């Protein structure tokens, strides 16, 4: 009954109902460890892989920000840590995370229905029909899985080449 | 339990003298003068005769190899050399020692994986509650054997004596190494 | 009781359930492991062989790769894996064969012995499905021509170290 | 509260022992058991066979990697409690 693995029955029942589900996980690891976290790592990674493309494209452009000395995306994380200001970054996020402590931990053992990856972070109400919350659930994490190799793809042609903008 | 008189293992040359014979083992009782397999009597700390029949057979057959790989060492017929590796170490108990890491360390991890694996009931034996397991039975040339009673018995009376000799052979080659002469015809 | 050794009883556990079952068994190798597991890991052996074999022979009398340069694995197929090594071209087919590896071989055996599937089908009919017959027919095909082929990369390599390959492809 | 943990009258601890891998099946913790055991048994090595200095070669990978040990202690003995458990 496995979708991508036509040889295969459902790798733990485990993938059932949720979005992006092809019966994708021959290490059976979905069945192994609860799935809400692997859906959260899942999301978390590609939303990171999302706008690191996004960032690495637009440094790699000439939008630059006042100050923040003009270099390549690749030299960016150093120069700007020798800056100062990656510090502050890291701050910011280490904040966002002590949030996402406590939203793990309240999603994980019951006493909240929260979805992995879920937040509330929907100012304009694109998912309030459950049909467009399928929908847009699906271009999500079509995204994610996308732009991880996308990043990848980037950071991998631009440390090995010298380095333009298209990466050879 | 298993009261020690059904296990095989007796020996004729124990009852050599007029009086108690057999095909190879002796008639009235194995011997025991320790009575070391009546020790689970008192106390459950003392093992039963199964965990001391398995401890033996495990002892005999690497002291077979072991006595084997002696006498093969000692003189000539070693491995073909290579790259980065000599086996030319004729002498034994030395030879472990002058060898890379890739081969001394593979010997013992690969003993350690089959003596591991093959470990599945052994505390199930030291309270006699053989059940699986069975003393020495492995499983490595189980169905071999004949399968009548008296042939797989005298079998098995050829392995424990074999391998009782080559117990105190191992051990005259060592103790030698050890201490000038413990051996009087030594050839180590 | 056995086929290819009609003196010597007949090896357990080998009843016929899997295809060119002949009893040869004398070491009685079928009890370490299960037999989903040996079946399988001889016939990914053959499969290897078999395109080590096609590989071997193609690039020997020949052939280049789109774009293959000129370094000492054009010389021969000898030399083509101390040169692929350096190149990191190995790391590639490393990667790939990893890959498929893991998603293949893991959930291949992992499923026999929970129970799911005849051991080493993995889907890929490519065509022929509908005619059973044929299909344990080229079950049979496959295995012979992967011991056959098991037998000659064997020979085929040994053959060339031997005399450490003065360009002979029928070597 | 907590959950009834105690197994003394039974061969082997029940699957809950685990805690958050108690659904890994016996397999996976055998095999992360003897990766875990090289990995970590050659990151142990590379403080030996090369001498740890004063700064210059510490090599904190290998530092990480040398906890693998006492890990595969516990992957080993996990893999034993599934086995008899059945997973
Ligand atoms: C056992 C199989 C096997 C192995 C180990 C090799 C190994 C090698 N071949 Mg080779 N080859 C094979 C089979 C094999 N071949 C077969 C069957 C053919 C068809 C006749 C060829 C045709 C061939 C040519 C024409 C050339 C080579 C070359 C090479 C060398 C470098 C290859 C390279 O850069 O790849 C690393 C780079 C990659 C991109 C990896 C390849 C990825 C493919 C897709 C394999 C991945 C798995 C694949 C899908 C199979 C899975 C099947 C599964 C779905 C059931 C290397 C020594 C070249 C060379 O230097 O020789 C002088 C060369 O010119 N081979
Ligand atoms: C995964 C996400 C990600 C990460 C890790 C980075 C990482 C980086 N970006 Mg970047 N970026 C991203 C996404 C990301 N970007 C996206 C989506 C965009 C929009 C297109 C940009 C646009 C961008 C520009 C335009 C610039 C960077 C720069 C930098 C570098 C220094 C950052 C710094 O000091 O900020 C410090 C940030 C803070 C202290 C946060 C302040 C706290 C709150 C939020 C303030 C609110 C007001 C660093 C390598 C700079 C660079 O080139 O470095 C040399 C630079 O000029 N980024
Ligand atoms: C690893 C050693 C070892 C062990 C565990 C056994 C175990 C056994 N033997 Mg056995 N045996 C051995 C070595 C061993 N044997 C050797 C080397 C010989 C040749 C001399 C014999 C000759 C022999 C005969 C002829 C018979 C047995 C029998 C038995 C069984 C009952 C006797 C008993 O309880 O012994 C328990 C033994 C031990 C607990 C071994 C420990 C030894 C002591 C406590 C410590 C070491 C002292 C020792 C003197 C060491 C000094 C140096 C030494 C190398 C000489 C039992 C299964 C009988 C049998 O088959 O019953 C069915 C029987 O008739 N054995
Ligand atoms: C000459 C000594 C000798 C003898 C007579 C035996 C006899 C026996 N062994 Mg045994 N064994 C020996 C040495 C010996 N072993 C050594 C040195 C090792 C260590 C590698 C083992 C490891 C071993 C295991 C792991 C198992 C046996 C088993 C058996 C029994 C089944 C029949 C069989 O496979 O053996 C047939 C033996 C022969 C025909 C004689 C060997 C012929 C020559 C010496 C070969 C030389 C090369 C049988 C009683 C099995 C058992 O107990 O099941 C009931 C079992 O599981 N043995
Ligand atoms: C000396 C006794 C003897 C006898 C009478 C046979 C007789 C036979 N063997 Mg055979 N075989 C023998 C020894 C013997 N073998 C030995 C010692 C080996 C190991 C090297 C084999 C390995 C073997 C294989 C691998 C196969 C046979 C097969 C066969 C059968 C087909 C005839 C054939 O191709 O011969 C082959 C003769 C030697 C290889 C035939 C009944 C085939 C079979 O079972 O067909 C149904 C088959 O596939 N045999
Ligand atoms: C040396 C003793 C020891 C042992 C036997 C264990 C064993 C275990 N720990 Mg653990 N732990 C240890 C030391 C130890 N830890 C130390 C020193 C710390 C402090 C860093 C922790 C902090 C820790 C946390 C925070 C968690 C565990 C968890 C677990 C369990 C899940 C392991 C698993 O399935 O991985 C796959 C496992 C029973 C997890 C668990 O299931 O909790 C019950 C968990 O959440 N451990
Ligand atoms: C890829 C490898 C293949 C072989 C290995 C392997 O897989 O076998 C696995 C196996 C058996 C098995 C198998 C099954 C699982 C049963 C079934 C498998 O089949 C399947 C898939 O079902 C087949 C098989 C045979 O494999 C058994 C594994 C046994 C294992 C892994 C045993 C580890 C002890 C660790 C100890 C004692 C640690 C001491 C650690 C110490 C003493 C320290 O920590 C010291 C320390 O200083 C350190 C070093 C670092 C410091 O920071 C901390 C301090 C200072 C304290
Ligand atoms: C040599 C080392 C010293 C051996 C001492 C022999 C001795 O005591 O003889 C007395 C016994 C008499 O036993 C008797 O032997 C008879 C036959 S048999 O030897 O047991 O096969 C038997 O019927 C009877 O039960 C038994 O008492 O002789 C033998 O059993 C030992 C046979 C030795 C064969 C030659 C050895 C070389
Ligand atoms: C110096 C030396 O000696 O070594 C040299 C050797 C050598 C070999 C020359 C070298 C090289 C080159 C290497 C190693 C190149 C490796 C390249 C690699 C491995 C590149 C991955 C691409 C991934 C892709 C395309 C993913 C596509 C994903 C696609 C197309 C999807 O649709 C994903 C999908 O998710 C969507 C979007 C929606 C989902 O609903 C459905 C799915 C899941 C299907 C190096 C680097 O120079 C080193
Ligand atoms: C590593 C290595 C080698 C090796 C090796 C290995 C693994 C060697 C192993 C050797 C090994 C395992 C040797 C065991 C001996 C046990 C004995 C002798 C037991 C005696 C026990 C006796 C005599 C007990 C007798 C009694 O109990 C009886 C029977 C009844 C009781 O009432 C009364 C008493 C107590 C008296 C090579 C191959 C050698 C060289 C190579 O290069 C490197
Ligand atoms: C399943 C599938 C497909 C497929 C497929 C595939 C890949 C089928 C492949 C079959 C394959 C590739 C079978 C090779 C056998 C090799 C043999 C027998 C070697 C013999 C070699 C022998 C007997 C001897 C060699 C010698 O070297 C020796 C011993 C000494 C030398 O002195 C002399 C020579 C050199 C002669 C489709 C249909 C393509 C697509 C579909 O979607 C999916």
């Amino acid at each position: 009954k496995s979708q991508a693995l036509p040889f295969m029955d459902a790798p733990a029942p485990l993938d059932g109902s949720m979005a992006g589900d092809k019966g994708f996980d021959p290490l059976n690891l979905s069945g192994s460890f609860d799935i809400k976290w692997m859906r959260e790592a899942e999301l978390k990674h590609g939303r990171v892989c999302m706008l690191a493309w996004v960032g690495y494209v637009a440094v790699d452009n000439g939008f630059y920000v006042p100050f923040a000395p003009h270099v390549s995306s690749l030299a960016a994380h150093d120069a700007a840590v020798k800056a100062g200001p990656m510090l502050g970054l890291l701050l910011a996020v280490g904040a966002i995370e002590a949030i996402s402590y406590n939203a793990i931990a309240e999603m994980m053992s019951g006493e909240t229905d929260r979805r992995p990856g879920d937040f509330y972070l929907d100012p304009f109400n694109l998912c309030s029909t459950p049909e467009k919350l399928e929908s847009m659930l699906e271009k999500e994490i079509s995204h994610c899985r996308l732009a991880m190799f996308a990043f990848s793809g980037v950071v991998t042609q631009s440390a090995l080449t010298g380095g333009a903008f298209p990466y050879t | 339990r298993k009261p020690l008189s059904e296990y095989v293992g007796a020996s004729q040359e124990l009852a050599a003298f007029p009086g108690g014979g057999g095909k190879e083992g002796a008639a009235p009782v194995p011997w025991d003068p320790l009575q070391l397999s009546e020790l689970w009597k008192v106390s459950a700390n003392n093992p039963d005769v199964a965990w001391l029949r398995e401890a033996e057979l495990k002892h005999g057959r690497m002291s077979m190899l072991a006595i084997t790989g002696v006498m093969v060492q000692s003189a000539g017929i070693h491995l073909p050399g290579n790259a980065d590796i000599s086996f030319a170490n004729a002498d034994w108990a030395m030879a472990p020692t002058t060898l890379p890491p890739a081969a001394w360390g593979q010997v013992l991890f690969f003993i350690g994986l089959a003596e591991g694996q093959t470990s599945a009931g052994l505390f199930d034996l030291w309270l006699g509650n053989t059940e699986k397991r069975e003393p020495g039975n492995l499983g490595w040339g189980t169905q071999f054997l004949s399968k009548d009673k008296k042939a797989a018995d005298k079998m098995r009376l050829k392995e424990l004596k074999n391998g009782r000799l080559a117990m105190l052979a191992i051990m005259g080659v060592a103790f030698n190494h050890v201490i000038p002469g413990a051996l009087p015809g030594c050839m180590y | 009781k056995s086929q290819a050794l009609p003196f010597a009883e007949r090896p357990a556990k080998l009843d016929g359930t899997l295809v060119g079952d002949v009893g040869f068994d004398p070491l009685g190798l079928s009890n370490i492991l299960p037999i989903e597991w040996m079946r399988e890991a001889e016939l990914k052996h053959g499969r290897v062989c078999m395109l080590a074999v096609v590989g071997y022979i193609v690039v020997d009398k020949g052939l280049r790769a789109p774009g293959a340069e000129k370094l000492v694995a054009a010389t021969s197929s000898f030399t083509a894996h101390d040169a692929a090594v350096q190149s990191g071209h190995m790391w590639a087919l490393l990667l790939a064969c990893g890959l498929f590896e893991i998603v293949g071989a893991g959930a291949i055996a992992s499923t026999l012995n929970g129970g799911d599937r005849k051991p080493g089908e993995f889907a890929l009919t490519g065509g022929f499905d509908r005619d059973a017959a044929k299909l344990e027919r080229f079950k049979l095909a496959e295995i012979k021509h992967s011991r056959l082929a098991m037998m000659a990369f064997s020979g085929l390599v040994t053959q060339e170290v031997s005399q450490t390959l003065p360009r002979l492809f029928p070597a | 509260e907590a959950a009834d943990t105690w197994w003394g009258d039974k061969d082997y601890p029940p699957s809950i022992v685990l805690g958050i891998g108690k659904d890994v099946p016996s397999s996976i913790f055998g095999v992360t058991s003897g990766l875990a055991f090289a990995i970590g048994v050659y990151c142990v090595a590379q403080s030996n066979l090369v001498n740890i200095l004063s700064g210059s070669t510490v090599n904190g990978f290998y530092v990480a990697g040398a906890l693998l040990v006492p890990y595969s202690w516990g992957l080993h003995v996990a893999a034993w409690i599934q086995k008899q458990n059945g997973k």
